[PDB]
């Protein structure tokens, strides 16, 4: 059809969750 | 001087004042028509019932309904509709049946130019919610032009005075689908109970199929 | 015996032309594209109603459809200039102050209206009292902006619907249509897009009340000879 | 017809 | 005689109607226009209802091939100190020619992602272009 | 007492385009006076009450 | 051979700017009042910023500045509401004027 | 919203608590209920 339409797709630009101070830590 | 005007509910509202008490004011509800589909309905409120009266009367030729009407006798199909707690359930009629409706609905369709009809009105008989539930029921009737429309097919009623003969109600104006609407083994539209127990013959009441005036 | 001719000729005759005073040659979808009309709000303000005239969201910014908007353009320039051409009255209505006084000109050079101001209760519904009974009311009130400045629908929107008067108004992607006659799908922010708006109106209104007096004008000098 | 008592609102007007 | 229910049909189904059973003895002026050139939609009130449950809208995120391309450019060039001129129309910033550059690049035949970044900030920079590394 | 003039002709038309405002007066000196606030950017007591 | 409008808005510089947070954009003061500047970036809405406290009067109608966007249209929804509530402007910081 | 109510029509309308505000404002209009609490939560 048409080469310019949007495509579907997840969110390239989003950005990663906070995390606290003490996230992956024992 | 096309319209005729008919009172329909006067009310005498009693508000407690600071100063002043209980004060007496007067609610009315009156109906306009023109016999020929233009109909509507206001409210009047004043201290004078006849200042009321002037107010209702006038107000309702501006909020105006028109009602569409089969052969300009009756509805073009059964209506049965709920407005707050007031049922109302109207059956589209042949010609001679008569006004046989509550003796409001009967005032309002005298206005409108509905001459046959049955109402039936359950629940809540509030004059105010009979009166808009009556004209929301009666504006959104759709006639056998709209359905040929919606579904490009013709409308064909068999009338069993004149036996098998097809007659040809309303056409679409567009094009005409040559797919048959499908049959249906079996209906899934929901019934009234008292429509079934009449039908049946179980609907025995001593009030029902009384000999009344002319309406 | 000659009015009929003359209703004929004259106000019968453009309503059998598509587009009788070429209203389309007036913008394109990149003349509105660089007015930033496809610029709407972010997503959390839409109106649901305004979904069918919506292009997308990018980055949570609602994006609108100007192919949609161009048709639906195409539509409310030819009623406005048709209502021009009939010599109706065009009543000018928004509440954004940004623009309160280009509007007001833009009304004055075209011959019409504008209501910029504070709107009081019943100037439409009231207008007997208010002005007097021979008072005669707009003919078409074009909304370029919708919303008052609560954020609501301008109370002319209901009260023109209670009136019968047709509406021609830009819509923006938080504004709802269901009462507007003529929407048209468009940025009603941008101080481009809104002086866009205004000389598309104020060329469509101006061109149809120049045809309106050269048809005339040729009526007459054929009719005595 | 119904002889609601007629209105004459120029009586006071200016 | 009229209607001011503006919540039962519209103007013109309304007018139309009442013109019909002769309560308005003349036609407005613009019902003429709007018989010939109607809207798309006739205009009838309608009723904002609140979406519940499994419904949502049907708007579709806008996205395109290149943002991946974009994402990538930010995270490790980040912004250009130049300057984004959003008025002129035809405006090329640091990560559009980048852009551009990895496009030519894939159609090259080039394939693979990790090695289609890298080259594309060497061919920049012999062209002059500065590309400082966030980190 | 001076009378206000007619404010439309026999077509209906209102002479000033802020008729609809109802104080066209009034809202027409606002936007004289505010056309001139916005020409001076462009461009840029004891005895008086 | 008439461009699209999928093509205008795929090729425009708002679309290929991304997200706008922390961008450096050129703007354009198109109205002042007192000590604050209305600012037109090529958005939807305008940012308010204030007249900075070096160099004030170098910044008159028409002067071009930088900025650095955060928002192109604050707007937040509050508890026991049905949409968003906008204040119908951008949020940037204003960095200073640009010059050839 | 709480049984302290916030449904207010007009609740996306900008609060400019001035000086100049005062003295264009109407004393004839009666303060909402919850304008009060607009004036409190600025003093907290
Ligand atoms: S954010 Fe706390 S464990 Fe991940
Ligand atoms: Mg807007």
């Amino acid at each position: 059809s048409n080469e310019d339409l949007p495509i579907s797709m997840e969110n390239p630009y989003k950005e990663p969750l906070k995390k606290c101070i003490l996230c992956g830590k024992h | 001087e096309d319209f005729d005007t008919r009172i329909l509910e006067v009310r005498n509202v009693f508000t407690m004042t600071a100063k002043e008490g209980r004060k007496k004011s007067i609610r009315v509800l009156v109906a306009v028509g023109n016999g020929k589909g233009a109909a509507g309905f206001s409210i009047g409120k004043a201290t004078d019932r006849m200042d009321a009266f002037r107010k209702a009367k006038n107000r309702a030729v501006h909020h105006l309904h028109y009602i569409e009407r089969y052969e300009d006798h009756t509805i073009f199909h059964d209506i049965s509709l709920r407005f707050k707690r007031t049922h109302i359930k109207m059956k589209k009629q042949p010609k001679g049946y008569g006004l046989r409706c509550h003796r409001a609905i009967i005032t309002i369709c005298r206005l409108i130019g509905i001459k046959d009809m049955y109402a039936k009105v359950s629940g809540s008989i509030n004059m105010l919610s009979l009166t808009q539930g009556l004209f929301r029921g009666l504006s959104r009737q759709e006639t056998h032009q709209q359905l040929a429309d919606k579904k490009g097919l013709h409308v064909v009623e068999i009338r069993e005075e004149c036996g098998p003969l097809p007659i040809v109600v309303a056409s679409p104006r567009g094009p005409l689908r040559k797919d048959p609407e499908p049959e249906d083994e079996v209906p899934d539209v929901k019934l009234d109970w008292e429509d079934v127990k009449t039908a049946q013959g179980m609907k025995r009441s001593v009030w029902s199929n009384l000999k009344r005036a002319a309406t | 015996e000659d009015s009929t001719d003359f209703n004929d000729k004259i106000l019968n005759e453009p309503l059998k032309h598509s587009d009788f005073f070429n209203v389309k040659e007036l913008f394109s979808v990149r003349s509105l594209f660089d007015a930033r009309v496809h610029l709407g709000h972010k997503a959390g303000c839409r109106h649901r109603f305004m979904e069918p005239y919506i292009f997308g969201s990018r980055l949570d910014h609602d994006i609108i459809d100007l192919e949609q908007t161009a048709t639906h353009l195409q539509l409310a320039l030819n009623f406005t200039a048709h209502m021009a051409y009939r010599k109706g009255i065009i009543l000018f209505i928004s509440r954004n102050r940004q623009f309160s006084y280009l509007i007001e000109n833009m009304a004055r050079d075209c011959g019409e209206y504008a209501h910029t101001r504070y709107f009081r209760g019943g100037m439409l519904t009231n207008a007997r009292l208010l002005f007097g009974p021979t008072v005669r009311l707009p003919d078409l009130i074009i909304f370029l902006h919708t919303l008052n400045n609560i954020f609501e629908p301008h109370v002319a929107v209901r009260d023109a619907a209670k009136m019968n008067i047709p509406t021609v108004g830009i819509v923006d992607t938080n504004c709802n249509p269901c009462l507007i006659t003529y929407p048209v799908p468009g940025n009603d922010d941008s101080p481009l897009a809104v002086h866009l708006y205004c000389r598309l109106f104020q060329t469509a209104i101006t061109r149809a009340k120049e045809k309106r007096q050269q048809v005339e004008a040729l009526y007459r000098l054929q009719g005595q000879k | 017809a119904f002889v609601i008592p007629k209105k004459n609102v120029p009586t006071s007007k200016r | 005689a009229g209607s001011r229910l503006e919540t039962v049909g519209s103007i013109f189904s309304r007018t139309r109607d009442l013109v019909r059973a002769g309560v308005l003895k003349e036609k407005p002026l613009w019902f003429d226009v709007y018989d010939a050139f109607p809207p798309l939609r006739e205009p009838v009130f309608q009723r904002p209802r609140v979406r519940y449950g499994k419904a949502k809208a049907p708007i579709q995120d806008i996205w395109y091939h290149e943002d991946r391309i974009r994402a990538k450019f930010y995270s490790v060039y980040g912004s250009g100190q130049r300057a984004f001129d959003l008025f002129n129309p035809n405006f090329k910033s640091t990560c559009q020619r980048f852009v551009e550059k990895y496009t030519e690049l894939q159609k090259l035949g080039e394939t693979d992602e990790e090695k289609l970044f890298v080259e594309t900030g060497k061919a920049l920079l012999a062209e002059g272009v500065i590309l400082r590394r966030v980190g | 007492p001076r009378q206000r003039a007619i404010q439309w002709g026999e077509d209906g038309r209102p002479f000033h385009y802020l008729f609809y405002t109802g104080k066209q007066s009034y809202y027409s000196l606002m936007h004289d006076v505010y056309g001139m606030l916005l020409n001076l950017e462009k461009h840029q007591v004891i005895g008086s009450r | 051979n008439v461009e699209s409008f999928a093509s205008m808005l795929r090729h425009s510089p708002l679309t290929q700017m991304g997200p706008a947070k922390d961008k450096l954009v050129i703007g354009r003061i198109f109205h002042i009042v007192e000590n604050d500047l209305y600012i037109d970036f090529g958005g939807k809405f305008h940012c308010v910023c204030r007249r900075p406290e070096v160099d004030g009067e170098k910044y008159q109608k028409g002067t071009r500045v930088r900025l650095r966007l955060l928002d192109l249209e604050l707007t937040s929804r509050f508890l026991g509401a049905t949409t968003d509530t906008t204040v119908l402007e951008a949020n940037a910081v204003l960095l200073g004027i640009q010059e050839s | 919203k709480v049984w302290y109510e916030s449904p207010s029509l007009g609740s996306h309308s900008t609060y400019k608590p001035s000086k100049l505000e005062f003295l264009m404002r109407s004393t004839s209009k009666k303060t909402r209920k919850e304008d009060h609490a607009r004036l409190r939560a600025l003093n907290g």
